[PDB]
């Protein structure tokens, strides 16, 4: 039975993540943001997710 | 003018050396530039995936719409 | 790339779509597409032990 | 007028802010497409060499050096 | 030049010596190839029964439909 | 960034899955748009027969010559 | 220089309005031709099998899988 | 793969069982084929007298001179 | 200082929030202004179309040529 | 005011000093690229004539005059 | 027109009259060509073994990727 | 109005004839220009390599920032 | 859209019905074209031997280098 | 506000209909203009070649250096 199935443990951190620094400089859900590079996140959090 | 060394001291080119480096063209203002931005920098960063974007360290008011991060 | 949500929200500070991994910067799992994934076709057959 | 000149500054700001379509993906595909055609042409000589039974040293290859290292 | 040795460093021919050994023609990108796809290899492997197929290690979006794994 | 899902909110794509449905690229103005054009839309209509056409909901004056219909 | 930037926008607007040729026929015509060669290559196998008197099961086919399913 | 059964489901072989019926080699597009002609078929029919000819279900603009019947 | 909040209590600007309302810049006389004109206002309003006009509540004799109602 | 007009003049002078990004290199590479295709387009004619054994005069060139003289 | 003589003065064909001499297809710029490369030459040389290669007298800045020799 | 001769004698065009000479576009003030600069000239020169630069004989205090040479 | 019947009134196709007559592709400006070139025509003619050339009826300054004839 | 119908009677637009007529933008003084120049007119005309020129019927002493014609 042909069956498309997702493949776990074959996913990679392709680096497309574009974190945004809110120009408000705080936890405001609104306001302008600064889409930054993936470098700004701790790699531990990346691995956990 | 070559990428390794340019003809202007205010212009620097970050030439990638492998497939994982991110290119950047950095230009430091001066000479005929304003006194306030006599030493500010404007950089166009190029992600290895093929994405071009602009950044600068000068005030947000002074940023144009395109380089508004 | 598709999806980046259904991850560990721990550490992130949720501000609507914004997950502030820092006081200043946030991410959006809707477009935080750093995750390349994989799926495969699968031909399968039910068996009785 | 100052309003006229300020507008021109905005236009340059708008015009220079065009999105890059990521031409790296476009170029890379063509090079791979070029290479496989070259390596594809080597199939006939290897196939004919094998069907004649000649050794690897005896199999004359009409390969020309490629700028993409083949 | 020859199957045993070629005039190009990046081109290798896996010539079989027996009836049950497959044939492979593999080339490695370099020189004027893209920095992103640099050092990658594309191989055309031949089954002993005479079936030809193509394989490569380049990214999924860069793989042509004729060499997709 | 794939056809199914894009990296920008303002862009959506109708992928034609059959031979009798048309393709369209929808880009909705926003972010740094002009206040009059906060919510107008323009589409790139791709007919199944191989014809490309452009249409917009903006006022007549703002319409460029290539999208007047 | 307000009038100067208009010509820049006008040319871009004109260039963005270039007629895109209907390339669909080119690929579809070419694709069938690839099927044309692939399907006709088995005629020699089919004709030899018919003339020798072998059945459908006894006819050895040196077919290779085609990405176009043809 | 053989005449009775092939390794590709889009390839169909109609092998005659007597001296009065005709042979047919029918191939159905798909996978890497175009969306418009994704479900069309190209067939090679052979008369009992030994004459080979082609037919196709694609539109006229895609029919080559070989199968333009 | 900013359109939302200004550094002088005698200057106000109405910034539109959508495309169906008008913009306006309003200024009220005071301090060094004459006692007769101490409490009227001069406004610069921008229509949704983007047309700028000047209006004032001062007497007809004190109105400039460009702000004649 | 005189100061507001001085801002306009300075901006015009600022705009008038935009760097010219040496457009000679770009077109010259493209102009050679077009000629590059023209010279290689006649290789097929020459290769066949050499292999078929035709003389220089017996070889028919399907060459059309190029405005770049290449 | 012919290999012995071409219809354009800037196009010259060197035909090999024997098996131990090479062939050359030399094209000289001009007319609509740039003034900087007005009198440069680009040539195709083929060894008697049948190996083709590219050569030109233009500067390294203008040289294409396939003629860096 | 061609490069060989201009519409007015106050504008001169130096058209290069080969690839080893520089071009010049020189304009002389006058008519409605200031009396104190009635005979000064403003010239634009282009290097053979393709570099454009400005020069003028007016005093420094009248020079713009782009022609301070 | 056929050669005998095109989809646009501004496009004219002359199909050679014999081996001794030429093929031509005529395109007349208009609609969105410049008023100065509102009624001009640009044609591509083919000799029966297979040689292509371009002719244009606009002024020489509007003629590009390709159709300068 | 269009070329065919101006918003006010003091401005008139000469919009050419073919490639041989000339565009002209005529503005007649009045309203808040001086009594002496109450009925004077100012016109911007454009030749079909693409050249703009200024003409005014105001007195010589009131003509600026821009329109000294």
């Amino acid at each position: 039975m042909n069956m498309y199935k997702w493949v776990p443990e074959s996913i990679r951190d392709s680096g497309e993540g574009q974190p945004s620094y809110s120009n408000n400089g705080d936890y405001a859900p609104s306001g302008p943001w600064v889409a930054a590079g993936i470098h700004t996140m701790p790699q531990s959090l990346r691995d956990s997710m | 003018s070559t990428a390794a060394v340019t003809g202007q001291t205010g212009l620097t080119i970050t030439y990638p050396a492998s497939a994982t480096e991110s290119a950047a063209i950095q230009g430091t203002f001066g000479n005929s530039a304003a006194i306030k931005i006599k030493n500010q920098t404007l950089t166009w960063t190029r992600t290895p995936e093929g994405a071009w974007s602009c950044a600068t360290t000068v005030e947000a008011k002074f940023k144009p719409a395109g380089c508004a991060s | 790339r598709i999806d980046s949500s259904l991850a560990s929200s721990a550490g992130f500070v949720v501000a609507g779509e914004r997950w502030y991994y820092t006081k200043r910067h946030f991410i959006i799992p809707r477009y935080f597409q750093n995750w390349r994934m994989r799926r495969r076709k699968y031909v399968t057959g039910w068996v009785m032990p | 007028t100052l309003i006229e000149l300020m507008i021109v500054v905005a236009i340059i700001g708008i015009l220079a802010a065009i999105a890059i379509p990521q031409y790296q993906n476009y170029i890379a595909k063509s090079q791979v497409s070029r290479v496989m055609s070259e390596t594809g042409s080597l199939k006939t000589v290897i196939e004919t060499c094998i069907l004649d039974g000649k050794t690897a040293a005896n199999c004359e290859l009409g390969w020309t050096n490629s700028n993409l290292l083949g």
